[PDB]
């Protein structure tokens, strides 16, 4: 299946994942995407932080569902 | 709606710069405002941060020597005392903050403005 | 139909709405479920911010879709 | 994480709070501290009070924040 991770400034990407990928799994391919380290990825749906060790079917992402990708920075 | 910053050039080590980071959109209502820099072979870093009660924060590295504010839809980076090590593309970011401590999940950046600072011998003896 | 907001850490609460509300219906709706005006809302769906003029259908939003709620900040 | 509380005396107390804690949670823990009910309490944070079912990252409030409380 195939589902899409959005940035608010613009950029959106088309992953092919399987219900059981994990979180993890999903960011590395992000990375090859967009060249930002999973430590430096913040994955959001249904308003909640994705999280490593889960999958996708854990949070009821299907397909052509849309993840919401923020810069997660060390700070304070 | 996006941030985009300014301010960056070449400059000698020793000189300063004043990154500027303009908003559309009212986007600096998220309350968590930083930047942040990327040099080539390394990874993003935050310098420094505001929120939108005014509180600074900064990385141990750029302490007395940067200083963040805020003129209600731009956000500034005063760079002051410039290193060679400093040379990098600056974002500025605007974000929130999750269930983590110390974590920023920056929703919105900048296209990023590159800062190079030199050594330039000062050849008047 | 039942959508449900939340912010990041905040809890969930659920609305009823149908596909042709705009979103300022639905801010207006947030605040009379949780007190929180429409001028200080920040709606994102699929990693995108819903204007007021839009409508819930514009941004495919279904039964059982989670809208993530941020808070708009300003000092004083 | 450790934020503080300034009161009006200019008296200032940390608490040990997590990011999602609410601030019912927060004029719980003051309580604990100092003696203070939350029914007196008024927790602000950058000239805005905080509502009770809120968390600490609703507002954005980052490690070691100062709230300024304010007695009702
Ligand atoms: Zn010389």
């Amino acid at each position: 299946m195939q589902i899409f991770v959005k940035t608010l400034t613009g950029k959106t990407i088309t992953l092919e994942v399987e219900p059981s990928d994990t979180i993890e799994n999903v960011k590395a391919k992000i990375q090859d995407k967009e060249g930002i380290p999973p430590d430096q990825q913040r994955l959001i749906f249904a308003g909640r932080q994705l999280e490593d060790g889960r999958t996708l079917s854990d949070y009821n992402i299907q397909r052509e569902s849309t993840l919401h990708l923020v810069l997660r920075l060390r700070g304070g | 709606v996006q941030l985009q910053e300014s301010g960056g050039g070449l400059v000698q080590a020793g000189g300063s710069l004043r990154l500027s980071c303009a908003a559309s959109g009212s986007i600096f209502d998220l309350g968590v405002m930083g930047w942040y820099r990327q040099a080539p072979g390394k990874e993003r870093e935050q310098v420094a941060g505001i929120d939108y009660g005014g509180v600074t924060n900064y990385a141990d590295s750029v302490k007395g020597r940067f200083t963040i504010s805020r003129d209600n839809d731009t956000v500034y980076l005063q760079m002051n005392s410039l290193k060679p090590e400093d040379t990098a593309v600056y974002y500025c970011a605007a974000g929130i903050v999750g269930d983590e401590v110390g974590w920023i999940y920056y929703l919105y950046w900048g296209q990023g403005t590159q800062v190079t600072v030199s050594s330039h011998h000062h050849h008047h003896h």
